[PDB]
RNA sequence: UAGCUAGUAGGUGGGGUAACGGCUCACCUAGGCGACGAUCCCUAGCUGGUCUGAGAGGAUGACCAGCCACACUGGAACUGA
RNA sequence: CCCGCAGAAGAAGCACCGGCUAACUCCGUGCCAGCAGCCGCGGUAAUACGGAGGGUGCAAGCGUUAAUCGGAAUUACUGGGCGUAAAGCGCACGCAGGCGGUUUGUUAAGUCAGAUGUGAAAUCCCCGGGCUCAACCUGGGAACUGCAUCUGAUACUGGCAA
């Protein structure tokens, strides 16, 4: 159901930083970043047009949180979907509660958020939720509830959240804890780096 | 190729056989075993490989290999059998399944232990 | 006999009943002539609950055809004028 | 109009009836040929009027015995 | 304009008194990614001296492809040896769905989005070649107007 | 031994197009002016007579833009062993509706661009891209 | 599997069927089906569909829905709309 | 379904890692033991066997087996062939059958167009809606590629003349 395993391992192996134990402090220096995967760390792979395409499949899998049988369920609901299919994929990500949680500002890692959604902290639409794959809707008002509202975990991740680029399909109010999701996410906002395009190509064939 | 001769004499679909008959779709059967004895492979290999001819429930007798290191199996003893070419005794096409019925698991096995029907350490 | 009686379709302890007129003989869910709007107990108030076309109605009704005690009562919560 | 249909006369040696051929210029299936296929029906008439070897008009009608359900409506183009 | 790319490396054998001696194939095409295309072999002793030596010829050996905005103007076949080679023009939306040797001749030409596949043998020389041969053949719709000396908009409306 | 005449007349333009002929003689017939005038309406060929009383001979006059020919291909579709009569909706457009496909409809003989405007499909005789 | 077929194929007349009919009789005629596959043999519930496929097709017909068939095996009628 | 309690507490495996195919070393063994979906690994320095470490891929599932289609344009109607690769009967005549030069007719069988009836509901598909989300249920639409009849069209094909 969940990883679980060592975190900042996985973003050795995908060379870049994939935001998993992006926490408290903002740079890390602490792994040997890029240059060590496992053991055999220092040997550069061949890395066939296969292996690219898996290794940007499980990259988009491991920053959101998402296991194969549900994210290729993405992917079907992202091709009979309209516009383009590689624009689909990341949009039906982006619009996770948990996601939407860890861009709002209320969880320092998308772990974190994952976690603060699942125990009945945050509400949406006057109603609690407990599914992190819970697809928000556009216009929508996320929130933490009063009674795990200023919770010690939430306000020093609200603090991080200002280093961070902010999105601007959604919005934050900061001192009440209550978030505002407005409009889809476009490509160009965000990410500017992961390759929707590949991860058409592993699953097509 | 010409539409009349096909109209005439239409597309005789290529019926290709099965490798395995046991029968009816079914993934494994009870055999209750004869003669378990060691054999030759072919060119490239030299060895002694275990296999036992089966004497199957529905009334075929066929063999099947017996994978991994040392058995139980003799004379009679009741095993399971599914599909699968050693690809090297010709004329075996067949598995025993260790850990079904009288066939036991391999003796200190630890990676893969589904196959050759191992439990945990 | 022809009777107008529900269907029952929807999943477990989430009733969904189509309204159908059907002959008497044939199951509940199996045969029927025509359906005839639907009806649906776990609605609440909101934006559908229950429809009913009552032209269809008369087209049996008036000929002879039975109501059955559900929905006799539909007809009185979808009323005349109310 | 009553729906009636054209064939010609495979035989008439049968006493008051009269076994009749509709070919049907149907298309097959698979292949998209026109194919000549032949429809052999049993047919009634009233005495010998219809021989072999002419263009027939039948219309579909109550059964009168084993087969022979269609009956003759009237002739078109005689036998030659 | 490089946009140049490897399909296929592979060790070819002679056979000499002495025993054999092993040289290695290239196979590389180039293009502006903008309707030139451009298949180069190569051959050579050692395998970096053999994409070099393809690379120079694919540059030289270049065919104009006309295209419409990022795709085919119409379903083309190309024959050649044992390749068929079937490619549909396609919409705006999806990529290149197409085999390897196949895909990379596409990609650099400039084609965003098209419907493709090898029938008959696929060899990647021969493959890249039966591409190029429909592509060169793939005419446009400014090209057939002049052609008859009639209209463009009578034509393509 | 000569059965489809339309094929023949087809053939003889496409060879006549590889040889870098001028003219292509051959028999006329009703179908044959009424498919080489579609050709010529529309542009491959430029100009044809039907020079003859008691036997006549149609010849057509092919056209060259560059070194190359005109008609790029020219195949019989609807042949005499398989006739094709396609419905309305279902008619082709060859080469993505940038070359025609003569199709004998109930209002005598016309291009498929026509066909789909006029409301009606037919037997579709040739595809010339 | 190349010929099968004598109530068999049709008529007139009587009986019988809720209803028409070789449904069934008596006589009369000599047919009828058959290479666009009868007869015989092996296999099979059928459809809406399901799965697959770019589509044509290919496979399949558990669950839900219609129709048929059968009820220990082989027969017959009684009762009844 | 809600609310209080107690404390990370009760809650992770099992495939694979020579190429196809994402991921490597070391010991043990020595054409033995064994592996193997295809090619193929093992003959004393095994990336392929067994273990160990390390990795990769899935994760309350995972693999193995069997079963159908796909890829297979490897029964090819869309879409293959038959000089030498599998494949022109040894060569004729010829009925049934398939196909048929050319111009007038003329019907309307095919063909085409239109129109009405029907193609049960579910299923599929699209826009909604309801279950905290999803699967699931569900409203409406489209569709059900069809078959029938009915009116027309005559270019083509058939028929019948000349
Ligand atoms: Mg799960
Ligand atoms: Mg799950
Ligand atoms: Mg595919
Ligand atoms: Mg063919
Ligand atoms: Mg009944
Ligand atoms: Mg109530
Ligand atoms: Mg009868
Ligand atoms: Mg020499
Ligand atoms: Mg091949
Ligand atoms: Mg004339
Ligand atoms: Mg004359
Ligand atoms: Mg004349
Ligand atoms: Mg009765
Ligand atoms: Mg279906
Ligand atoms: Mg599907
Ligand atoms: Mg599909
Ligand atoms: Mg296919
Ligand atoms: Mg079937
Ligand atoms: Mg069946
Ligand atoms: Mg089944
Ligand atoms: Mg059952
Ligand atoms: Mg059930
Ligand atoms: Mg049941
Ligand atoms: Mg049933
Ligand atoms: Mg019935
Ligand atoms: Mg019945
Ligand atoms: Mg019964
Ligand atoms: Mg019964
Ligand atoms: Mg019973
Ligand atoms: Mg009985
Ligand atoms: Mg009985
Ligand atoms: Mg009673
Ligand atoms: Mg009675
Ligand atoms: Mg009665
Ligand atoms: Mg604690
Ligand atoms: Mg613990
Ligand atoms: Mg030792
Ligand atoms: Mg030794
Ligand atoms: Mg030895
Ligand atoms: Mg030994
Ligand atoms: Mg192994
Ligand atoms: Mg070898
Ligand atoms: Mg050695
Ligand atoms: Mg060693
Ligand atoms: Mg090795
Ligand atoms: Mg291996
Ligand atoms: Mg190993
Ligand atoms: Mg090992
Ligand atoms: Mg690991
Ligand atoms: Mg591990
Ligand atoms: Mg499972
Ligand atoms: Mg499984
Ligand atoms: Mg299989
Ligand atoms: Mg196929
Ligand atoms: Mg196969
Ligand atoms: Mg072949
Ligand atoms: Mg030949
Ligand atoms: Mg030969
Ligand atoms: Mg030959
Ligand atoms: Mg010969
Ligand atoms: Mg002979
Ligand atoms: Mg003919
Ligand atoms: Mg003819
Ligand atoms: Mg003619
Ligand atoms: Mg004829
Ligand atoms: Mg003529
Ligand atoms: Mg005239
Ligand atoms: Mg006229
Ligand atoms: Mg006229
Ligand atoms: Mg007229
Ligand atoms: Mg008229
Ligand atoms: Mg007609
Ligand atoms: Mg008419
Ligand atoms: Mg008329
Ligand atoms: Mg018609
Ligand atoms: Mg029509
Ligand atoms: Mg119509
Ligand atoms: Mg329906
Ligand atoms: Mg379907
Ligand atoms: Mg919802
Ligand atoms: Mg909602
Ligand atoms: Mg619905
Ligand atoms: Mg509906
Ligand atoms: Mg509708
Ligand atoms: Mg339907
Ligand atoms: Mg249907
Ligand atoms: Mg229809
Ligand atoms: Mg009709
Ligand atoms: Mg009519
Ligand atoms: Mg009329
Ligand atoms: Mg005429
Ligand atoms: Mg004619
Ligand atoms: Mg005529």
């Amino acid at each position: 159901a969940r990883y679980l395993g060592p975190k900042l391992k996985l973003s050795r192996r995908e060379g870049t930083d994939l935001f998993l134990k992006s926490g408290v402090r903002a740079i890390d220096t602490k792994c040997k970043i890029e240059q060590a995967p496992g053991q055999h760390g220092a040997r550069k792979p061949r890395l066939s047009d296969y292996g690219v395409q898996l290794r940007e499949k499980q990259k988009v899998r491991r920053i959101y949180g998402v296991l194969e049988r549900q994210f290729r369920n993405y992917y079907k609901e992202a091709a009979r979907l309209k516009g383009n299919t590689g624009e689909n994929l990341l949009a039906l990500l982006e619009g996770r509660l948990d996601n939407v949680v860890y861009r709002m500002g209320f969880g320092a890692t998308r772990a974190e958020a994952r976690q603060l959604v699942s125990h009945k902290a945050i509400m949406v639409n006057g109603r609690v939720v407990n599914i992190a794959s819970y697809q928000v809707s556009p216009n929508d008002v996320v929130s933490i509830r009063e009674k795990a509202k200023k919770q010690s975990r939430v306000k020093a991740a609200l603090e991080l959240a200002e280093q961070r680029e902010k999105p601007t399909w959604l919005e934050v109010d900061a001192g009440k804890m209550e978030g505002t999701f407005k409009r889809k996410p476009e490509r160009s906002d965000l990410s500017a780096d992961i390759n929707e395009h590949l991860i058409v190509e592993l699953y097509s064939k | 190729a010409t539409v009349n001769q096909l109209v005439r004499k239409p597309r005789a679909r290529k019926v290709a056989k099965s490798n395995v008959p046991a029968l009816e779709a079914c993934p494994q059967k009870r055999g209750v075993c004869t003669r378990v004895y060691t054999t030759t492979p072919k060119k490239p290999n030299s060895a002694l490989r275990k296999v036992c001819r089966v004497r199957l429930t529905n009334g075929f007798e066929v063999t099947s290999y017996i994978g991994g290191e040392g058995h139980n199996l003799q004379e009679h003893s009741v095993i399971l059998i599914r599909g699968g070419r050693v690809k090297d005794l010709p004329g075996v096409r067949y598995h025993t399944v260790r850990g079904a019925l009288d066939c036991s698991g391999v003796k200190d096995r630890k990676q893969a232990r589904s196959k050759y029907g191992v439990k945990r350490p | 006999m022809v009777t107008i009686r529900l269907a029952r379709h929807g999943a477990k302890k989430r009733p969904f009943y189509q309204v159908v007129v059907a002959d008497s003989r044939n199951a509940r869910n199996g045969r029927f002539i025509e359906r005839v709007g639907f009806f649906n107990p776990i609605a609440s108030e909101k934006e559908e609950g229950t429809r009913l076309d009552l032209d269809r109605i008369a087209h049996w009704v008036g000929q002879g055809a039975t109501i059955s005690d559900r929905v006799a009562a539909l007809i009185k919560e979808v009323n005349k004028a109310a | 109009k009553i729906r009636t249909l054209q064939g010609r006369v495979v035989s008439d040696k049968m006493e008051k009836s009269i076994v009749v051929a509709i070919e049907r210029f149907v298309k097959h299936p698979i292949y998209g040929k026109f194919i000549k296929r032949t429809t052999k029906l049993h047919v009634h008439d009233e005495n010998n009027e219809c021989g072999i070897g002419d263009v027939v008009e039948i219309r579909e009608c109550r059964p009168l015995s084993k087969t022979k359900s269609w009956t003759l409506v009237r002739v078109v183009e005689k036998a030659v | 304009e490089l946009q140049e790319k490897l399909i296929a490396v592979n060790r070819v054998s002679k056979t000499v008194k002495g025993g054999r001696i092993f040289s290695f194939t290239a196979l590389t095409v180039v293009g502006d990614g903008n309707g030139r295309v451009g298949f180069g072999y190569g051959k050579a002793r050692e395998v970096p001296a053999a994409i070099q030596k393809a690379m120079e010829k694919a540059r030289r050996n270049m065919i104009n492809v006309a295209l419409n905005n990022g795709t085919l103007q119409h379903p083309v076949k190309g024959v050649h040896t044992g390749s068929r080679v079937f490619m549909q023009p396609a919409s705006e939306g999806t990529g290149i769905i197409a085999g390897g040797a196949m895909r990379a001749v596409l990609e650099v030409a400039g084609v965003h989005n098209v419907l493709a596949k090898a029938y008959g043998s696929t060899n990647p020389i021969n493959v890249v070649r039966a591409t190029i041969d429909g592509l060169e053949n793939m005419n446009s719709p400014e090209m057939v107007a002049a052609k008859r000396g009639k209209s463009v908009e009578e034509i393509l409306g | 031994s000569m059965q489809d005449p339309i094929a023949d007349m087809l053939t003889r333009i496409r060879n006549g197009q590889a040889a870098n002929k001028a003219a292509v003689t051959m028999p006329s017939s009703k179908l044959k002016v009424a498919i080489a005038n579609v050709l010529k309406e529309e542009g491959f060929i430029e100009d044809f007579k039907v020079e003859g009383d008691t036997k006549p001979e149609l010849e057509l006059t092919l056209k060259y833009f560059q070194g190359k020919a005109v008609v790029e291909s020219i195949q019989r579709v609807s042949r005499p062993g398989l006739r094709i009569y396609k419905r309305k909706d279902e008619l082709p457009k060859v080469m993505a509706g940038l070359g025609i496909a003569v199709v004998s409809t109930s209002k005598g003989v016309m291009t498929d661009r026509a066909a789909r405007q006029a409301g009606l499909g037919g037997e579709i005789i040739c595809y010339v891209a």
